C-alpha cells in the first residue's frame, strides 16, 4: 500500500497505487487509496479498508458542511487537527489506519498522522509498506528547486522502485497535482504510460 | 377562545394556532421559481435597506448543497434554524447513501420536523415558508414546505405577502420548457404583477442550475438586464 | 365548558375532542372501495386543482405495499404521518414473521396508536380516517380506522364528505362477488351520488388487486371509460 | 364545579369524573350471563346492524383463552384495548405458572389496571366494563369489572343499559344447578324484560362452557330456537 | 377557595381535601375490635346484600398474615389496594428479618405509604382507614390508620359511620382481660348501639387470635349465638 | 390573591404559604425546655385523653439517640416524618465520623430538608416545629426547628400555641446554672403561666440529660411531686 | 460454499451451489445461498448461516422500503456504501460473513464486501472455500467479448473445476441472469442439467 | 397582572418578582464594609434581642474561609442556605487549584447560582444580599451580591434597610487609604447617620483583615470604644 | 391577552413577549462601532456613576479573546451570562479547530443559544443585545445579535436606547477607509447626537483593533481628546 507526497514551489504531487490484498493472495487488482475532500486539498488512506473509507466520507461531509456554511475553504492545519482530535477520542478502541493530508491555503503542506493522532507536517512523506524503499529512493535525488515536471517523474520513479522489492504493492499508479491556478488535477493513464515509457519501466 | 392552544380544536376543527403561523408567513416578502427545460430557478423580491448591511447576509436565496437550494420568507430567527436544519439533514443523507439521491426525503426531514411542533403542547410552530429546488437522480425538482409540514411537488410556485397574485398569473401564463431566460423573465413579470400602485421593481435575486452542472447565482448586473 | 380537554368526560359521558376529529375528517372529499370476487378495489374523489401540481403527489390512494394499500380523509399532515407509520410497520411485520401475513395486525398497530393520543393531556389526536385494502393469507380485506382507533372489517364503505350518502347507497345496492368491471361501475355511482347538484364528476382515482396478483393503478384513460 | 378532574374529592366525598365513566358505561347494549350445573355461561344483546359488516367484529363475546371468555359494554375504542390487555396478561400468568390456575388474578390484573388511572391527573378512566366467565382448578367463575377497578363474583349478573332491569328478574327468579338450556333460556327471558316496548327482541349471541370441555359459541340456527 | 389542592393550606392552617377523606371514609359501615386476656378480636357490621354474590369476597376482615390481620372502610378499590400493601410489606418484613417480629412497622410502611399523597400535587389520598390486629413478640396489637397516615396503638377502637358511638360505648364500657366469649358480648352490644332506630343487627363477621394460636373466623353459625 | 402558590412574593415581600405553615404550628400543645448546670431538659404538655390510648404512642418528647432528643408541635404526621428523619440523619452521622459529635449538624440536615420544601413547586411545607436538646462534645444544647428551616440555638425556649406566654415567663425569670429540681420546677411554673384560667395543669411528660450520662424520662410519680 | 459473479456487456451473471456443512459433517445437502433482493439485483451469502440470513431479511426489508417511497430502485454503490456502514457499526462484535452484491441500473457491477465493511467493485469476484479455483478457472479463460450463453457455460465450468477438489463444495448449481430488459431471471434445473451434459460433466 | 411569576416581562419591560425579591432584602438590618490601607473591614449592625439566644448563632458576619468572609441582609433561611453554598464552592475551587487564588470566582459561583433562579417558573429567587470581602493574591476585595446575581466591586457599600442612607454618606465622607481605626469610627458615624429619630446605636459587630494577615472579630468591649 | 406566554401567536401573528425584551433592550445606554481601513472599533456611553465602585467590572465592552471583543445592553444579569457563554464558546471553537478561524460561528453559537429560548415555555428570553467585532481569516467583522437571535453583519451600528439616532446619522454620513482617528471622532459625533438637550458626553470607553495586532483600549486620556 505504498503512497508519497511531496511539496514543491506552489505545488502538491501526491501519487499512490492500486492494490487490495490481505492475505498472501490478492483480492482485487484495481482499488481506490487516492481521493478528493475539499477544493485544493486530497488526502491518501493506507492500513484498513473500511476504517479508511469511513474516515473518507466523515472528512468529507464535514468539509463540505463548513465550505457551504463559511463560504471559505477550511486551512489545512485545522483539517489535521480535526482529523486528530476524530481518531484520538477513541484511542484505546482504535482505527487501524495511516494516512496523509496534502493542500494548498497559502504555502504547500503536507501533514502525516498516524492511528493514535499524532500529525507532524514534513517536506515529504510516505506511508505503507514500500515507505523505506520509498524513503530510499527520496532520500538521494530530492531537490528543493525541481520543477512540477521532474516532481511527476520523480515520484513514478519512487513506485515504481518500490514495486520490485514489495510483493503486497502494484498495479497502475494515480498521481494527482495540486496548485493554486489550476486546482486538483489528476493526471491521466495514457500521460501516466507516456512517462513510465521515456523513463524506461516496464508495466 | 380557542386560539390559545396548539393542542385544541374548534368545533369546526380547525387549528388557530397553526392558521396563525400561516398568518405570520404572510409577512415576508414575495418570493417566486419554476422548473424549466432541464432545470429549476428561483426568484427573491427584496426592497434594497441599509447601505450598511453587507449584502452576503440579506440572501433569502441559500445554497444547500452544490445541487439543492432554497428560499425562505416569515420569521427571520426560526428561517434561519430552518436552512441550518435542512444542511445538517442533506449532509447525514449524503453520508448515509453516498450521495443526495432524492430531494424529496431532504424535504421529508425538513417537513417532519416543521409538524411536529405542531401537535404537542408547550412547544410554538415555526411561521417560516420554504421552497426547496434542486437536481437529482430524477431530475429538476420544486416543492414548498409549509408552517404545518405539508409539502406538494409543483411546476411553479410563489411564497410570501404576494403569493396569491404570483400563482394567480402563473397559473394563466406558464409554459413549461422555456428556455433560461424566457423563463426568467416570464418570472420577472410574475413578480412584477404582485406589487402595489407606486412600487418601482427593485433589483431582486436570481440564481438557477441545469442537468449535469452547479448553480450559480446571477450577480447583480446580469439581474440589471431584465429591469 | 368541557370540549376543551381531551381527558375530561361530559355528564352524558361523551368525549367531544374525540368528536371534534369526527368533524375534521368530515371536511376531507370522498373516498370508497369494497370487496368482489377474488380482490377489492379503492375509489378517491378528487376536486382537479392547479395544473402546476406534479400529479404524484395529490394521490389520496398510497401503496404500503405490493399486497395492502390504503386512502386517506382529514387533516393532510397527520394523513402523510399516518401513511408513514402504516409503511414502516409493515416492514416491521413482515421482517419479524418472514411476510405480511395478515392485514388486520397492520391495521391494529395504526389503530393503537391512534387511540393513544385520545386517552392523554397534552397531545391532541389525529384528525385522519384510513381505509385499508389488500389480500392476505385469508384472502380480500377491508377495514377503516377512524381518529378514535376504533376498527371494523367491512365489505364496503366510504370515508369523507359523502360517507353517509355513499354507505347508504351501498346499504341497498351492492351485491357481493361481481366481476371487477361492474364491481367499478356500481362505485362509481355510488360516488356520483353523494355530490351535490350541479356538481360534475371529474375523473376519481381507482386501483385495485385480485387474488395471486399485485396492484395496479388504473391510469385516467382507463378511469375515462366509466365517466 | 368539582367534576372537572379525576383527582378532587367534592365535599360529600364522591369522585364525579369516576361516575361519568359509569354514565359512559350505560350507553352500551345489555350483556348478561350466569354459572349453573357444571358450567358458566354468557348472553349478549345486539341490534343488529348494516349487512356489509363482517360479523366476526361485532361479537361483544371474545375468547381470551380456551378457558376463559369476557363481554364488553361502553367506549369501543377502550374496550378492545381492554380485552387486549386480558390476553396478554393471561399468557403471562399461565408461562409463569405452567397453567391459567386462577381466573381471578386474570382479572386482578384487569382491576388494577383500569383502577389506576383512576387515581393520577392527566389521565382519564376507561369508560367500560366487562363480564369474565370460565372455568378454572376450582370450577365455574363469574366477575365483573366496573370503570373504577371493583370486582365481585357473582352467580349471575349483566351489564349495560338495562343492567338493572336484568339483574332485578335474576334477583327473583334465577335458581341455581339449572341444566344447561333451561339456564339458557331463563336468561333469555330475563333479556326479553329489559327492552322497552315495541322492541322486538333480535338474535343475541350466546356461547357455555362445562367442566372439562373448551368453549363453544352456539351458532345463530341454535340461537333461532329459543326465540 | 381552598379546598381543591392537596397542597395548599388555609389561613387557620387546615388541609380540607385531607379532611374530605376524612368525610370519605365518614361512608363506609362500622368495624371496631379490641384486645383481651391473651388476644385480639375484630367485628365488622355487614348490612347482607344480594345472594349473587359469593361471601368469600365481601369480608371487611382480611388476613394478612397467619398472624396480622385487619379491616377496611370507605372506598373499596383503595381499601383493596392497601390491603394488597399491607400483604406484600409483611413478606418484605418476615423475608428481610427471618419473622414478622412487629406489627408496629408494618403498620407503619402502611402509614408512610398513605402518608405521602397527603403532602404532593398530581394525587389524591387514600380515602380508606384499616384497623390492624394481631400477635407479636410482644403480645396483642391493635392500631388504626387514618387517610393521613396518623397511626395511634389503642386497647379498644371503631372506624366507619359508627365509629363515634361505638368508642363512646366503649370509653365507658370497656373493662380489660374479659375471658374471649364476654369481650366478643361486649363488642356486638358497642356494634348495636350506633345503629339508627327500627334498624336489625344482622350477622357480623366477626374473628379472633390468643398468644400461641393463628387466627380463626367465628363462621356464621358460632356468630348467631349472640345475636 | 398571593396566598396560594409557596413560590410567590408579596409585594411587601412576604411567603403568606410559609406563614400559614407558622399558624399551622401554632394549634399544637405547649412543649418547652432548657439547659442548666451540666445538662439540658425538656417539659411537654399533654392535655390527657383517652384511656384506650397505650400511652407509649403520645409522648411529644422522642429519644433520636442515647445522647439526643427532641419534641415537636403542630400537624401529627409530618411531626412523625420529621422524628424519623432525625433519628436516620443520626445514624448517618454517627457511622460517617464515629459517634455524633456535634447536634448541631444534625439539626442541620432537619433544617435543610425542611427549607427545601419552601421554595419549590407542586410541594407544601412541613408544619411542625421541633426542639432539640443533647449533650455532645461541647456540653448541653438546645435548638429550635421552624417550618421555614431557620435554627437558632438558645438557653430557653417553647413551642405551640403557648409560646409567646412561657418565652415571656422565661425572658423575665429564668437564670441559668440551677440544679436539676429548681431547673424543673421554674419550667413547670413556666407551663402554668401559660394556660386559660380554669384550666388546670394535668401531669406533663419531663426529661433530662447530665453530662456523662443517658437520658431518663422522669415516670409519671416523679412528675406528681411538682403538681 | 463457493459463489461466483461475472460482468458482460449488459448483463450480470452469478451463481452458487448448494451444501451446508460445519463440521467433517454434511448436515444438508440442500440449502440457499442466491437471494433477490431488488428487481435487478442479487446477493450471494457465504459464511455464518445465521448472520447471513439476519443481513438478507434486513436488506430485503429496507429495500422494499425506499422503493415504495421514493417510486425509483436503489443504485448499487448506494446498496453497497448502506451494507458497509452496517456491517462496519459493530466491527468488534462483527459478523461472519463475507458477501457479494450485483445488479444493473445503468451498466453493469459487481461489489466484494468483506467482514469489516470494505467494499471494492471488480469486474469478477469468487468469495468461500472453492475462490482460488474459481479465480485459477477465470485468469485463464474470461473475456470481455463474450456472450450470455457463454458465460453460464464459463461459471458452470468454474464452479464444477471448483467442486472437485474442495471438500466443502457440492451439489446442484442455482445461476441467475440479471438483465436491463427482461429482469432477474433464474434458469431452471433442466436447462442447467442439459449445459452440464453437453459440456460433459458429471452430477 | 405580571407580578406572578419569574418568567413574564412587563410592557415596559421589567421583572417584577425579582424586584420583589429586592424589596424583601429591604426588610433586614443595615451592614456595610470598605477597604482601607491594606485590608478591608465589614460592620454589621444588630438590634440586641433576647438573651436567651446564644450569641454565636446572631452574628450576621460569618468566615467562609481564613481570607474570605461575607454577610447577609434579608430572608434568613435563604442567607444560610447562601453562606452555607459560598464556603462549599471555596472549598472546590482551593481544592482544584491548591488556593483560593481570587475572590471573584467564589462570588461568581455565587453570583450565578443566584442568577438561575430568576429565569426558570416554578422556582422563586433568593431574597437575601451578600456583601463578599477578604485578600486574595491581589490584594483588598468588596463586593456586593444583589437577589438577580449582579455583581460589581466597590471601595465602600452598604446593604440592608438602611443602605440608600449609608452609601449616600460614604459618597460625600469617604477617603481611602485611612489607618484601620479612623476607617472603623468612619464606618461607625455611617451607620449612626441611618438610623431614624430617637434610635439609638447599640454595639454592632465589626471585623476586619490586613494583608498577610487572618481574620479577627473585634470583641463586644473593643466594639464598645467607639460608641 | 396574548402577551403572556413565549409560545402563542397574536392573529396578526406576532410574538409580543419576543418584543417585551426588545422594549427590555431599549433601557440600556447606547453602544456603537464600525469597521475601517484595516480594522474595526468600538464605543460605549458611560454615565459615570458613583466613584466608590471599581471602573475595572462597569466596562461594557469586554474582551472575549485577544482577537474578538464585544458589548451590551440591556439586563445586566443576562448580559454576563451572555459575554461568559461567548468566552466558552469561543475557547471551544479555538481547541477544535486549532484557532478562532471565523468570528461567524461564535456569533452563530450566541444566536442559537439565544433563539432556543423564545420558542419553548416555561424559559424567558434575554433582554440582551450584543454587538461582536474583532479580526479573523477575512479581515475586519462587525454583528449585532438582538433578543430573538437574529444576527446580520454591518459596517456600522449602535445599540441601547439612541440606537436609532446613531443609526439614522451613520446611515447619512458614515464613509469607509477612514484612517483610524477619523473614524472614532465620527463615531463621536454619532454618539453625540443621539443625547438628550443639556446632557453633556461624560468620557466614554472606545478601543479598536488593527489588521496583524492585537486589541488596545484607549484609557481615559487617550478618550479625553475627543471631547
Amino acid at each position: 500500500t505504498t503512497t508519497v507526497g511531496i511539496t514543491l514551489k506552489d505545488a502538491v504531487i501526491m501519487a499512490t497505487e492500486r492494490r487490495v490484498t490481505m492475505e498472501n493472495f490478492i483480492m482485487h487488482k484495481n482499488g481506490k487509496k487516492l481521493f478528493q475532500i475539499d477544493t485544493y486539498t486530497g488526502m491518501t488512506i493506507a492500513g484498513l479498508v473500511g476504517d479508511a473509507q469511513v474516515l473518507v466520507r466523515y472528512m468529507k461531509a464535514e468539509l463540505e458542511l463548513y465550505r457551504l456554511q463559511r463560504r471559505v475553504n477550511m486551512p489545512i492545519e485545522a483539517v489535521a487537527t480535526l482529523l486528530s482530535n476524530m481518531l484520538n477520542q477513541v484511542k484505546y478502541m482504535p482505527y487501524m489506519v495511516q494516512l496523509l493530508v496534502g493542500g494548498i491555503d497559502t504555502a504547500p503542506h503536507v501533514f502525516s498522522i498516524d492511528a493514535a493522532g499524532g500529525s507532524v507536517e514534513d517536506i515529504y512523506a510516505s506511508t505503507g509498506s514500500g515507505s523505506p524503499f520509498v524513503y530510499g529512493v527520496l532520500e538521494s535525488q530530492y531537490s528543493e528547486k525541481m520543477t512540477v515536471d521532474e516532481g511527476v517523474d520523480l515520484v513514478i520513479r519512487a513506485i515504481s522502485a518500490a514495486k520490485q522489492r514489495d510483493s503486497a504493492s502494484g498495479g497502475m499508479i494515480d498521481v494527482a497535482v495540486i496548485t493554486r491556478k489550476d486546482g486538483y488535477v489528476q493526471l491521466p493513464t495514457d500521460q501516466i504510460e507516456s512517462r513510465i515509457r521515456k523513463l524506461g519501466l516496464i508495466l | 377562545a380557542y386560539d390559545r392552544a396548539i393542542t385544541v380544536f374548534s368545533p369546526d376543527g380547525r387549528l388557530f394556532q397553526v392558521e396563525y403561523a400561516l398568518e405570520a408567513v404572510k409577512k415576508g416578502s414575495t418570493a417566486l421559481g419554476m422548473k424549466f427545460a432541464n432545470g429549476v430557478l428561483l426568484i427573491s423580491d427584496k426592497k434594497v435597506r441599509s447601505r450598511l448591511i453587507e449584502q452576503n447576509s440579506i440572501e433569502k436565496i441559500q445554497l444547500i448543497d452544490d445541487y439543492v437550494a432554497a428560499v425562505t420568507s416569515g420569521l427571520v430567527a426560526d428561517a434561519r434554524v430552518l436552512v441550518d436544519f435542512a444542511r445538517i439533514s442533506a449532509q447525514q443523507e449524503k453520508v448515509t447513501y453516498g450521495s443526495l439521491v432524492n430531494i424529496e426525503n431532504l424535504v421529508k426531514r425538513v417537513a417532519d420536523q416543521m409538524q411536529q411542533y405542531t401537535q404537542y403542547g408547550g412547544v410554538r410552530p415555526y411561521g417560516v415558508s420554504l421552497i426547496f429546488a434542486g437536481i437529482d437522480q430524477i431530475g429538476p425538482r420544486l416543492f414548498d414546505c409549509d408552517p404545518a409540514g405539508t409539502i406538494n411537488e409543483y411546476k411553479a410556485t410563489a411564497i410570501g405577502s404576494g403569493k396569491d397574485a404570483v400563482v394567480s398569473f402563473l397559473e394563466r401564463e406558464y409554459k413549461e420548457n422555456l428556455p433560461e431566460k424566457e423563463a426568467v423573465t416570464l418570472g420577472i413579470k410574475a413578480l412584477k404583477s404582485s406589487l402595489e400602485e407606486g412600487e418601482e421593481l427593485k433589483a431582486p435575486e436570481i440564481a438557477s442550475i441545469t442537468v449535469g452542472n452547479k448553480y450559480r447565482i446571477y450577480d447583480q448586473e446580469e439581474v440589471k438586464k431584465f429591469l
